[PDB]
């Protein structure tokens, strides 16, 4: 069921206006003091700039091989990429979300984004070695059909002897001839202590990258820049200030996701465009509170002490933590 | 309906088939589960549409542990997943019954309920949860004197006296030890050739049904006088003190010392009725508890005590643990300390 | 939508009177009959929730989710297809399920519930897929005297019958106890002979009840006996 | 099933060597199969299955071939297991089909080696398991179900007493148990006869000291002995097998090949070398002065073989004296094993390594054994202690075997209630080590001369042998000064010639 | 499928019974005057269960009371029940006792239940859920629903606490005989019926053979019969005589008989540990009657043994006194006494190291117990 | 992706002193391992302060050297952090140190008296039955073996405070500092190394033959 | 439980070793008990 899906990702090419509009992207809005400066993240940039030459067609060119002065250029070039993968594993699941950021780096990438699936060749059980070996063969030369394109495999940990054969000769064979050399084969998992050490050799899927938790100014800045991609533009008074930095808590991904489409609809319901104090209250009040009927509170007022201490304490003493509203 | 092994659960459905006069479907729990999965389903929903037709009908499913049973552990083999497929297509069944068209009541009998999982017991599908427990002294005579209508007696006042007297002494019993009983002093009247159910059949009976006897070889042994002596011994000393102290519940009755036990052998007078039991009688207890081993060493010496009377003492301080920890007139304090792990460190040299 | 609490206490009137109030399609399952046999493992999902889309907007409730979404869901790989099928239906991301993220076709919302909230999987009661959670507890003493009159509407009441008196006997009831319990009092008025109910029956019913919990089961003969069997002085402790 | 009807096996009872006993009892059942007419006529039941228990290699599927050809009978071999199979039900079918086919010729022998893959315990610490099940079933019901009169000998050859089921040591169907002992010297003897005689063999090569100074060695072993030196002599280009040859089979299999320039410093050498040497110095001295019950030394090496960076060798004596291991004995043993840190101590002064921590602890629970487990001393002790670690008895390294083994507690330990005993355990075997350790030290350091001498040759020649550290003993009297040693020309040169 | 053929066995077939033996006329009385039961109003009782050591011949027993009460015999092994697939053992019990039921009046025999009547909730896993499968079947099909009056099943258990209480309820398994190990006449009769196919003497005294090997099952005796066979010949005498078994039974209780090189020093030392424990034994009272004295290494046992039969009474009840376990300790510590006063203090071996662990257990045990 | 913390001197300051201590205390040994650069990594997660060291059967004295230089970050936080602001970085060292000096009491019997008495093995699951009493006095002897290279440690990294100070200070203002730089600032301002034998204790020192 | 089975030859021993093994465990948790709960 999977292979009709995939193929049908793309069934007609992208139009001259779509990769024209494509090949002229920009920075957009790195350099705030909001949100998301230069040497924030460092990762980020070399991933976009290995999608910005798989674009380009930068990749079927791999040398020059000239006199002296190309030569020079391009191991300038090279020195500046890092600090030629054709194929970069990704290990960052120790925390939250995994598509959060390669849709998020595939949205402007215009080439087919293909996301083969691992779980279908276990769920099968001398007949099922030719379906699956017919199968898998069917996705790698749609795969090459689709050229240019990017190859997602997420969760490589489910990996059996059939993919092992497939993906070690792919990666054999594909890699010094397939004129499109320029075929990413980016993959995530969440544990990298049990991959093989066959599947990790210079020329077959190296250059591991890890991501870490997220920091409460990269909350802010990824907060900033999620706002801010949908018209709605931040407030001046938060970000300006101490204001929101001292309320925002959900460190980690994906629980940023969700406050910003919260904040959003709470502000698309008043038929607004900006973000106040009141809307993000509101929103992080809706999320971290449970619904309940039979409403009672507390008849005995004296663990209303202890709250208000505890608050007080934590407010002065400790400056860096938050504080949960009282009721 | 549940209850312990063997208390009359099937004899009580078969009453009710026999009473009811209604379509009355016995069933089996063990009849719908195979390998083969969608037999048990078919075979359960065939059985709900024949009652369904057969309006109103009585529907009998003895023993539901065999396709009730939860989830507690991984089905690697796959027979839980039948198991479940035909319990909650016999969940859908019930829950399908309305009360305007369907008048299908089902009667459930299992013997254990820890495994049955919890949603055939919620609402609409099994309301009453009833369970026939041992019966009293009443209930007791009267399965008695109900399974001994075909049973010839010597006369009807000797077998009203003989049931009553056995059922004085048949507690902690359910109906099939009674029927056993009866039918066990049958065989012993038939095989001794007496056409009439004497007393001593009723003993060896009540012998045989509580296991007295556990070697179970040809009781042919010479026992030496240092064996009968030492018996005799243990048996007057317990009457010694069981005179001298008075137990106002279990005055001695009868003793031997044709057995060989870890326990005296003496016959006790029992009383119900211990509401109430003061420090004298937890002293008077305690003292009870070590006469052997006293009586041992004080005719035959301290090298001369056998494993199992020196092995008397040892009951006599966990009673004394027992009036100093969980009764709380002792000086130690009006606490009650369960010995496992409310003994704090400070306590433990006061209980020494 | 995670609806949580205590069973018998009416929580398909919420999502009923959701769909009456609201004016919708309302797709309603039960989640026990989805890890059927091999037939269907989890296509019922799919095409539950193709069912939904085809009529969107529209709401999905499905029933006792602790069936599929529990914490043995990941042993089991029949339990394990089932809750992936699930889980991917629950969120967009075009590919596997062949429609776009933002669409009328996609405006559904998918309410659940269960019995016991904690047995459910960390990674299905996240946010973004099971947003909001509501709580839904058992009644007070004046919903259970309005429960009371509801339920015993169409009986023949006596005049000294009143709920308000017995409501401290009562704590805890949901409404199909409270059901059960005028049932039970009517069972026992047709078995003395009674033309109606009075306070009384349902005294009855309750002590009776409570006797039969720590295993009692004695008619009145048999009790006077065995009250009478006992002693005096042994009887006059008990009495202090 | 293609059971091979051979109608000559190819082998004998005189192909068979270090059996004795069991071929002995065995000869009762070719007397069944030769003529059952004088064993049915006075009315013996015969054995209704023979079950041969011994080590890997010994031969036992030789012994029941032999057994067949000597007999003149049908041999029926098909394996443990080739009864395993994924259907259930084709192993008792092919019991079935084995046991019949028995039954066409009678009299027969039907060997099935390697039992226990059929015949594992239902151990209480797929469908395969019920498939096992059903063959050990059908096995039984057809062993059970034989007629002793029609001479059809059932013979199992299993290397596990513990795995197999007691069902079948139930007599009626495992009637006769024999053990297949490892050879002994003339075994080893005969079974080096036999095989030299399938290779080309020089009149230096003396097979007696080769089947003396390899115990417990099975007849396989033997066999891949004469293979690898017949492959030695190919690889030196011998026309046949040299003395040479055959001992460089030995220290090929016993310690493993010699590796190629694989060295550490200089440093990490002379600390395995005086440890090594200092525990023959201490061994040659307890034989020289004392007259110990105690091993000799051999060689003494420091060239890395298999995973060992150096070793001493020590010959294996008669287990006679391997029984009554006297104080005195195991004293002396004692000493040996501290005569590694005696060696670091008197030649680097006060700064120890770790190359003789192992000789350390093997010392501190052998003195624990002598005072818990055996009770040597004369206070009484209530409880022995299990050793909190073991480590297995081996090759060239101190025996550690006189018991039959160090590491190993004959069940003789009890869980302690009293812990103040313990505490003066331990302070006797502190006692017993410390004192016993400044013996080992003041020995030792009245012959530094002869120490350091044998130190350095071992050093120069990275191996020495047991007579030349004989020669620098006698060479280098007691109590005279090191500048002896010191001013010759060559403190690393051995006059010597073997 | 579950039939056999030939059973003629009976009563005489088989020794050792005793007053068991009565109540298994018992159920041939109930196979043959049970009109009289039933016009009494007993109804005839299904379960006997034969609990007792393994090798007595439970299987024997149950083959004599077919052939002696002349009905359809069916032997059925209970590990058949037991699988990985699930309905089909209870539909293999329904056929059973369908084909039980079609066959009566019939016997049925089903042995080792502890394999199928585990109770329920003591392992996890899809076999416990069959085997409850197959322990509900066949508690339906014998005391369930009315149906059955003429069938009657025995069987055949090694451990009777393993069992399912609803099993041992009444009319489901009611009669519970325990078969002993034989005593002194019982080993001599399984003897004589296990010898009674070969020529034997009228000069053959099974007393001493009995008395030999005490504490041993009637497979035991059946094998004494086997290593009655193979061992004269060696010699080649005329007629078996009762030496021959005194020497099978000194083989079978501790092994063969293996000598090996030996020296002086070592005879010295096994001799002076075995008259050590022998003349501290002799002076005692339960340890007094040494028959037995050598020094020959067995199989398993370098050392030598002595022999010595106490009252076998006293022990197996616990009336054994305070001063007989000192006593023993004594003889435990005697080899140790021996060698600590004729070599010394210091030269003490190791060869005593397996008595005194057993004396300091002894003491040990003696002071908490 | 970020670093934790901003490129301040009051931040720095515990990993500088860190880091020039631990360098300190490896140069001071004789015949120990060789310290070769220093630096100060804004994003590294093991911490800010970086060192890279080379080493040169191990004997007894290299396992001594090694104890006692497990102290020289703890040492030095010591005498260079105000009071008010401690650290939690030595302390993955100091129970390396509480791992250490056990091994030559029960394991290689290296102990205060030079005892061969040892209670442990590399392949042991657990220890002897070391008594009940007894384990006060071996307890006694770690204790003592480790506050022996705890003031082993203090006496030679004490005469070196102005040394460490100007290796804290170089660190603090060029980032990166090489064996080279070390060398010359322990030349300048006067570092004193310790000589052979090596020792934490001279009462049962001995001269090999 | 004290080895019913009487032994014929002196050197088996007239106790089973696992008899008195849990007042071994009960003891040893105890003296433990005491001595953690003291210091």
């Amino acid at each position: 069921r999977e292979f009709l899906v995939q193929f049908s990702t793309l069934r007609a090419e992208k139009r001259i206006d779509q990769i024209l509009l494509s090949l002229t992207h920009s920075d957009h809005l790195s350099k705030n003091d909001s949100g998301y400066q230069m040497i924030e993240q460092p990762g980020t940039i070399y991933l976009r700039y290995l999608v910005d030459i798989h674009k380009k067609y930068l990749m079927n060119y791999e040398f020059n091989t000239s006199c002296l002065a190309e030569r020079r250029i391009f191991l300038a070039h090279y020195q500046t990429i890092t600090y030629p993968s054709r194929s970069i594993l990704v290990i960052g699941s120790i925390g939250t979300g995994r598509s959060y950021l390669v849709k998020y780096l595939a949205t402007n990438s215009y080439v087919p984004f293909i996301t083969v699936f691992l779980n279908k060749f276990l769920d099968n059980k001398d007949m099922m070695l030719e379906i699956d070996r017919f199968y898998i063969t069917l996705q790698f030369e749609l795969a090459k059909a689709m050229s240019p394109c990017i190859i997602w495999i997420p969760n490589i940990h489910d990996l059996s002897y059939l993919a092992l054969g497939l993906l070690v000769n792919s990666l054999s064979r594909d890699c010094e001839r397939c004129s499109t050399r320029n075929i990413l084969v980016i993959a995530s998992t969440h544990i990298p202590q049990k991959v093989d050490p066959a599947l990790i050799a210079p020329n077959k899927l190296n250059t591991c990258i890890k991501i870490r938790r997220l920091l409460i100014p990269q909350q802010r800045k990824h907060f900033f820049t999620l706002s801010y991609t949908r018209g709605f533009h931040l407030e001046k008074k938060m970000f300006h200030t101490n204001g929101f930095e001292s309320i925002t808590m959900g460190s980690s991904a994906r629980d940023l996701v969700a406050l910003t489409n919260e904040a959003l609809s709470i502000s698309i319901t008043q038929k607004k465009s900006i973000i106040d104090t009141n809307t993000i209250r509101s929103a992080l009040h809706r999320q971290t509170w449970d619904l309940r009927s039979q409403v009672r509170s507390v008849q005995d007022h004296g663990i209303l002490f202890y709250q208000i201490g505890r608050a007080v304490a934590q407010n002065v003493l400790i400056s860096n933590c938050p504080i949960d509203p009282i009721s | 309906l549940h209850g312990p092994p063997g208390t009359g659960k099937t004899l009580l459905a078969k009453a009710i088939a026999g009473e009811a006069g209604l379509p009355f479907f016995a069933a089996n729990g063990t009849d719908f589960v195979e390998m083969f999965v969608g037999v048990a389903a078919s075979r359960v929903k065939d059985l709900f549409a024949s009652s369904r037709s057969y309006a109103p009908s009585i529907i009998f499913i003895d023993e539901i542990d065999a396709i009730g049973s939860k989830r507690g552990g991984p089905d690697i083999g796959g027979g839980g997943a039948e198991r479940e497929q035909g319990l909650l297509q016999i969940l859908t069944e019930m829950d399908g019954f309305k009360v305007t068209t369907s008048q299908v009541l089902v009667i459930g009998a299992t013997n254990r309920l820890d495994i049955l999982d919890p949603a055939l017991l919620r609402k609409g599908r099994f309301d009453k949860i009833i369970r026939v427990g041992l019966p009293s002294k009443d209930g007791r005579l009267a399965i008695l004197k109900v399974h001994a209508r075909n049973k010839f007696f010597r006369s009807e006042d000797e077998k009203e006296e003989l049931l009553q007297e056995v059922a004085e002494n048949t507690e902690d019993f359910t109906g099939a030890e009674l029927q056993n009983v009866l039918n066990e002093a049958g065989i012993l009247t038939a095989r001794k050739d007496l056409d009439y159910i004497g007393r001593e059949e009723l003993l060896e009976a009540l012998k045989r049904q509580k296991g007295t006897f556990e070697t179970g070889q040809e009781d042919s042994t010479e026992v030496p006088e240092e064996l009968k002596l030492r018996l005799a011994y243990r048996e007057a000393a317990v009457a010694v003190l069981a005179c001298y102290l008075p137990d106002q519940y279990r005055p001695i009755s009868e003793t031997d010392i044709n057995s060989i036990r870890s326990q005296p052998n003496m016959r006790y007078s029992e009383t119900s009725g211990r509401v109430f039991a003061r420090k004298s009688d937890y002293v008077n207890s305690i003292i009870r508890a070590c006469a052997p081993r006293v009586v041992e060493e004080e005719m035959f010496g301290i090298e001369n005590l056998c494993w199992i009377s020196a092995k008397s003492t040892l009951e006599a301080s966990q009673r004394a643990e027992f009036l100093i920890l969980q009764t709380g007139m002792t000086a130690f304090g009006k606490a009650y300390y369960r010995n496992q792990r409310d003994l704090v460190p400070n306590l433990v040299p006061k209980l020494e | 939508v995670l609806l949580s609490g205590p069973p018998g206490t009416g929580k398909t009137l919420f999502a009923r009177t959701l769909a009456k109030e609201s004016g919708l399609p309302f797709v309603f399952a039960s989640g026990a009959e989805f890890t059927d046999s091999e037939k269907s493992g989890a296509a019922k999902i799919n095409e539950m929730f193709s069912i939904a889309r085809r009529n969107a907007p529209a709401f999905v409730f499905v029933d006792e989710i602790d069936a599929i979404a529990g914490r043995h869901a990941r042993k089991d790989p029949r339990r394990r297809a089932t809750f992936e099928a699930l889980i991917a239906q629950l969120d967009g991301e075009k590919e596997k399920t062949g429609i776009d993220r933002f669409s009328l076709r996609q405006a559904v919302i998918f309410i659940c519930a269960t019995n016991r909230p904690d047995e459910l999987d960390l990674e299905f009661v996240r946010s973004g897929r099971i947003d909001r959670r509501l709580y839904i507890g058992l009644p007070d003493a004046k919903q259970r005297v309005q429960i009371f009159g509801v339920h015993s509407a169409g009986k023949n009441l006596a005049e000294d019958i009143d709920f308000g008196k017995l409501v401290f006997r009562t704590v805890g009831f949901s409404g199909a106890d409270i059901r059960n319990l005028v049932n039970e009092a009517a069972i026992m008025s047709v078995r003395k002979g009674r033309s109606y109910i009075y306070q009384q029956d349902i005294v009855d019913v309750l002590d009776k009840q409570l006797l039969e919990g720590m295993g009692v089961l004695l008619t009145e003969e048999e009790q006077q006996k065995c009250e009478q069997s006992v002693s005096y002085e042994k009887k006059r402790l008990l009495a202090v | 099933a293609e059971a091979r009807v051979d109608g000559s096996t190819g082998v004998k009872f005189a192909d068979v060597a270090g059996i004795d006993e069991a071929v002995d009892e065995l000869q009762e059942l070719v007397k069944y199969l030769k003529n059952p007419d004088l064993f049915d006529k006075m009315g013996i039941k015969p054995p209704h299955g023979v079950l041969l228990e011994g080590p890997p290699g010994c031969g036992k599927t030789l012994v029941a071939k032999a057994i067949a050809g000597e007999a003149g009978v049908p041999f029926y071999q098909m394996a443990g297991s080739e009864f395993v199979e994924v259907l259930v039900g084709v192993g008792s079918a092919r019991i079935r089909d084995l046991f019949k086919r028995a039954k066409v010729n009678k009299p027969s022998v039907i060997f099935i080696d390697e039992i226990d893959a059929l015949a594992t315990r239902r151990q209480g610490i797929n469908a395969a398991t019920q498939e096992r099940e059903t063959t050990l079933n059908q096995l039984l019901i057809e062993l059970d179900g034989f007629d002793t009169g029609k001479g059809v000998i059932f013979l199992g050859a299993t290397n596990r007493r513990d795995l197999l089921d007691p069902a079948l040591l139930r007599p009626g169907r495992f009637d006769r148990k024999i053990r297949v002992r490892p050879p002994n010297a003339k075994g080893r003897l005969d079974i080096l006869k036999i095989h030299a005689s399938k290779v080309k063999m020089s009149d230096s090569v003396d097979l007696s000291s080769y089947a003396s100074n390899l115990p417990g060695w099975s007849g396989a072993k033997l066999a891949q002995l004469v293979q690898e030196a017949a492959l030695v002599a190919v690889r030196k280009t011998h026309n046949s097998i040299l003395q040479s040859d055959m001992d460089d089979a030995v220290d090929r299999l016993t310690v493993g090949p010699t590796r190629i320039g694989l060295e550490l410093g200089h440093q990490g050498q002379c600390r395995r070398a005086t440890t090594e040497v200092g525990v023959a110095i201490t061994s040659h001295l307890l034989l020289r002065y004392e007259n110990a019950k105690i091993e000799r030394c051999d060689r003494v090496s420091i060239i890395p073989r298999g995973q060992t960076l150096s070793q001493v060798v020590f010959h294996r004596l008669d287990d006679e004296s391997y029984m009554f291991g006297r104080l005195p004995q195991l004293l002396h043993r004692l000493q040996v094993l501290l005569g590694g840190r005696a060696a670091e101590e008197v030649i680097y002064g006060s700064d120890t390594s770790k190359a003789s921590v192992d000789y350390l602890s093997d010392a501190s629970w052998l003195a624990r054994k002598i005072l818990t487990i055996w009770n040597l001393e004369n206070p009484m002790v209530i409880h022995g202690e299990p050793p909190p670690w073991r480590k297995r008895p081996q090759f060239v390294g101190p025996r550690l075997d006189f018991e039959g083994s160090l590491y190993d507690d004959y069940d003789l330990v009890e869980p302690p209630v009293n812990f103040n005993m313990d505490d003066e355990v331990a302070h006797r075997s502190e006692e017993l080590i410390s004192q016993m350790y400044n013996k080992t030290v003041s020995l030792l350091r009245q012959n530094q001369t002869a120490l350091l001498k044998t130190v350095k040759v071992l050093l120069n020649q990275k191996e020495i042998s047991g007579e030349a550290i004989d020669f620098i003993l006698d060479h280098y009297p007691p109590q005279t000064p090191l500048n002896s040693l010191l001013q010759e020309q060559n403190p690393g040169s051995l006059p010597f010639v073997p | 499928e579950y039939l056999e053929r030939g059973v003629d066995v009976k009563f005489t077939d088989v020794a050792g019974l005793g007053k068991i033996r009565l109540e298994l006329e018992e159920i041939v009385k109930f196979f043959t005057h049970g009109e009289m039961y039933r016009r009494r109003g007993v109804k005839i009782p299904g379960g006997i269960l034969l609990c007792g050591p393994p090798g007595v011949g439970k299987t024997l027993l149950a083959k004599a009371v077919a052939g002696e009460a002349g009905v359809n015999f069916f032997s059925i092994s209970a590990s058949q029940f037991v699988e990985i697939y699930v309905g089909v053992g209870a539909s293999r019990v329904r056929a059973l006792y369908q084909e039980a039921r079609e066959n009566a009046p019939s016997v049925v025999f089903i042995d080792e239940l502890d394999a199928v009547g585990r109770e329920r909730g003591l392992i996890k896993g899809s076999g416990g859920q069959e085997r409850d499968a197959t322990l509900n079947q066949l508690l339906v099909s014998l005391d369930g629903f009315e149906g059955r009056g003429e069938v009657i099943t025995i069987a055949s258990t090694n451990r009777p606490d393993i069992l399912d209480p609803a099993l041992v309820r009444p009319g489901r398994f009611d009669r519970k005989i325990f078969i002993p190990k034989p005593g002194l006449i019982g080993r001599m009769e399984i003897l004589q019926v296990h010898a009674r196919k070969k020529p034997m003497a009228e000069d053959l005294d099974y007393m001493a053979v009995a008395s030999m090997t005490d504490g041993m099952v009637g497979a035991e005796l059946a094998n004494i019969v086997e290593i009655a066979a193979i061992n004269m010949m060696r010699d080649g005498r005329t007629e078996l005589t009762t030496d021959d078994l005194l020497q099978a039974a000194q083989i079978e209780e501790r092994g063969m008989l293996d000598r090996k090189d030996r020296s002086l020093e070592t005879w010295r030392q096994v001799a002076i540990n075995e008259a050590a424990m022998a003349v501290v034994a002799v002076n005692f009272p339960d340890m007094k009657n040494i028959e037995f004295l050598t020094i020959n290494p067995r199989a398993g046992r370098e050392l030598g043994y002595v022999r010595v039969k106490m009252d076998h009474i006293k022990f197996k009840e616990g009336m054994l006194s305070r001063q007989s376990i000192l006593d023993h300790i004594t003889v435990q510590l005697a080899p140790r006494a021996a060698d600590e006063l004729w070599y010394g203090e210091d030269q003490l071996s190791t060869i005593w190291a397996e008595t005194s662990d057993n004396a300091r257990s002894a003491a040990r045990s003696l002071v908490l117990g | 992706l970020n670093p934790t913390v901003d490129w301040t001197r009051e931040t720095k300051f515990p990993h500088a002193v860190w880091a020039a201590g631990r360098a300190l205390i490896t140069l001071l040994i004789p015949n120990f391992d060789v310290v070769e650069n220093l630096w100060l990594e804004p994003s590294s997660w093991e911490g800010i302060g970086c060192t890279k060291i080379t080493k040169v059967t191990e004997s007894r004295s290299y396992l001594e050297k090694k104890l006692v230089f497990c102290f020289g970050s703890h040492i030095a936080s010591q005498m260079l952090l105000p009071p008010g602001d401690e650290n939690f970085l030595s302390s993955s060292e100091i129970t390396k140190a509480q791992e250490i000096a056990t091994r030559m009491v029960l394991q290689y019997g290296w102990g205060p008296d030079d005892s061969p008495a040892v209670y442990y093995a590399t392949n042991a699951v657990s220890a002897l039955s070391m008594g009940n009493n007894h384990e006060y006095e071996m307890a006694g002897k770690v204790e003592k073996i480790y506050d022996l290279a705890y003031e082993k440690a203090k006496g030679m990294l004490l005469k070196n405070r102005r040394v460490l100070e100007k290796i804290t200070e170089e660190l603090l203002e060029f980032e990166i500092l090489t064996h080279k730089d070390l060398e010359r600032i322990v030349h300048e301002n006067g570092g004193i190394r310790e000589k052979e034998p090596f020792f934490l204790s001279g009462t049962n020192y001995n001269e090999a033959l | 439980t004290s080895q019913t089975d009487p032994p014929t030859s002196i050197y088996k021993r007239w106790f089973i070793k696992n008899t008195q093994e849990k007042h071994f465990e009960l003891l040893i948790q105890r003296q433990r008990w005491l001595r953690t709960n003291s210091s």
